[PDB]
């Protein structure tokens, strides 16, 4: 039977990260395995799995079992600062002891725990965790949610030359972010599901990424996250990027954001439509709703192109301005019926393309 | 709302 | 009709926010009135009403109208810090202007706005806002929610001698807190609805600033600074909380508030998710808490306490015990027991101002 | 759960 004794602080983050992700009963448990001075904790939902390794300095006995994830983490979290958690399997119940606190948890067999089927890595590289955080943070909001086009319910991860690129779209708006990682990579493109993007974001020391034909893996410290890839064809985002955006507007990121936020109050609650009128060094934003109420904002911008009018869903514009987090923004327009490319005025790493509304 | 493709 | 006023953004935010705190379209609007250098904003849901007064320095024209509460507050909140908000009625549309931002809002007539019917005050007194916050905070959690006994869906406000007391109960647990206000009061007891208790509580962010309370037979009023909150009282009979207070709780336990709270929080993990039952076995300077659930899992905690009474066993809903320990926020707690089928009085070991009574579960 | 009254 299994047995181990460990500090509370050495078990918290390992349990918290593994318990992150109930349909069938064993998916609500964590598979615990003691072997050769190492405690391995494993959580899964069948699509993805998080493995954490904790080294055992005190005496232990090997074995394996599964225990309720949330209750075992809450027990360890609830124990005092600096507590020594003695764990041992007694028949069909795992016993957790610390001081004068005793907990008898129910178990399900370790043999019944589901494991992701083995696969072989095709692409492999390393990068800082902040670079991966920036890549996901910059495009996560543009992913679709419960879209019938299942391939849009996720983020495209693409390697080319010495850059790792993330792409996310829902058919109305698109987000791209490219970052150089300083390693020669092969040309590979995969769709990570939106649940896996959230877990990959939750665990960000270097980060090692291994990508296969149907799976992706991420190694952060003593944690190993694995997720199935979405088996579909992602749209050719290069075909969508504005080809010749002749009209260039430049304005303050915050002033433009606060104006769209104010105009949105009196926009249609269902369609969220705002009208942009660009003229020599000026932008007028107008919003109308079925109650015949109107919001109007006039801003000082930098614009020397021809005068034009264009409609937009104000939420999609605000999402891009909230994501950029910069001093100034660059809106690159074409005509009233074509998309707009929005970027930071000081950086080309992240670009956003929004399709307009016929208004 | 117009679609991207 | 020809209503006009110009005012700073900061002088409009809290007044709008508190008032804006629907079934009929006009209940979603705020009644705005300008008269003799004063802008009055009024919100209502027919049971309670909040009136806020904002003084006007700059030129203005009198009149009245009603405008969407949420949109007008969001407009004022969205404007830059230090903004000058120029407002004026243009026909059946209220115009809001500030810098290069223009908003035309829809209106409903000021004559169609509902007003609480007038009443006469029976009791009247003043106290610091922190004393009223403490009184509500100490007993708020014990109020019932959507109970068939409608009179329990609220808090009893009671004046006696020189003390204001708040009582709240749901039939399982009770909370009572008394604070001296230094004024001779008449013997009066009223039930404030739980929606009114929340509104009254949400406007007390001025600590030592004063609060004037006026109570009537069917209404209660609270004056905090430039606000006037009024609420209808619950027309029912509150139970005699003095009857259910433990008469002779001979058995006295004393323990650390935090250590006792962390032990109940840990045992609660393996308690029944619906009934939340824990078993307390008390013996010479010791407390053993045990929790069981339908999955045959068990949590057990043994603590060092100060107890010299006879050995006894008693069941409790762990959430009701944790709610009392979270509310006390003290160093040491005292539980005063009687028997396995009677209630327990829980207090701070250093203070008698707030007392809590919890009815046990049959073990 | 036992009621107070």
């Amino acid at each position: 039977h299994m047995k181990f004794t460990v500090e509370r602080e050495h078990l918290l983050k390992p349990l918290q990260q593994v318990s992150g992700p109930p349909t069938l009963p064993i998916l609500g448990n964590l598979l615990l395995q003691v072997a050769d001075g190492t405690l391995s904790l494993t959580g899964t939902d069948l699509e993805m799995e998080m493995v954490a390794r904790v080294a055992l300095v005190q005496p232990h006995e090997p074995g394996a079992t599964t225990v309720p994830a949330r209750k075992f983490f809450d027990i360890c979290r609830g124990l005092p600062e600096g507590a020594e958690i003695a764990v041992q399997l007694e028949g069909e119940r795992m016993l957790v002891r610390s001081g004068r606190s005793r907990f008898s948890l129910s178990t399900l067999p370790a043999a019944d725990f589901p494991n992701l089927d083995d696969w072989q890595s095709e692409v492999e590289f390393t990068l800082p965790q902040a670079t991966m955080k920036r890549l996901i943070e910059a495009t996560q909001f543009s992913m679709a949610h419960q879209d019938v086009r299942y391939y849009l319910n996720g983020m495209l991860f693409e390697t080319e030359g010495e850059e790792l690129r993330t792409v996310a779209t829902d058919g109305h708006r698109l987000a791209v972010c490219s970052m150089p990682i300083g390693q020669s990579l092969p040309s590979h493109s995969v769709i990570v599901p939106r649940k896996g993007v959230i877990e990959l974001m939750r665990m960000l020391n270097p980060l090692r990424v291994q990508i296969g034909s149907n799976n992706i893996r991420a190694h952060v410290g003593d944690f190993i996250f694995t997720s199935k890839l979405v088996d579909g064809r992602f749209p050719d985002y290069r075909r969508v990027l504005p080809k010749n955006p002749d009209k260039h507007l430049e304005a303050g990121c915050d002033l433009l954001k606060q104006a769209f936020a104010r105009a949105a109050i009196l926009s249609n609650e269902k369609f969220r439509g705002v009208r942009l009128y660009v003229s020599e060094n000026q932008l007028k934003i107008t919003a109308n709703n079925p109650e015949q109420e109107e919001a109007e904002e006039i801003l000082d911008v930098t614009y020397s192109g021809a005068e034009m009018e264009i409609g937009f869903n104000v939420s999609y514009v605000l999402d891009v301005l909230n994501a950029l987090k910069c001093e100034n923004v660059r809106m690159m327009l074409t005509d009233s019926v074509s998309s707009v490319q929005i970027e930071d005025a000081a950086s080309q790493s992240a670009a956003y393309v929004v399709m307009p509304m016929r208004l | 709302q117009a679609x991207l493709f």
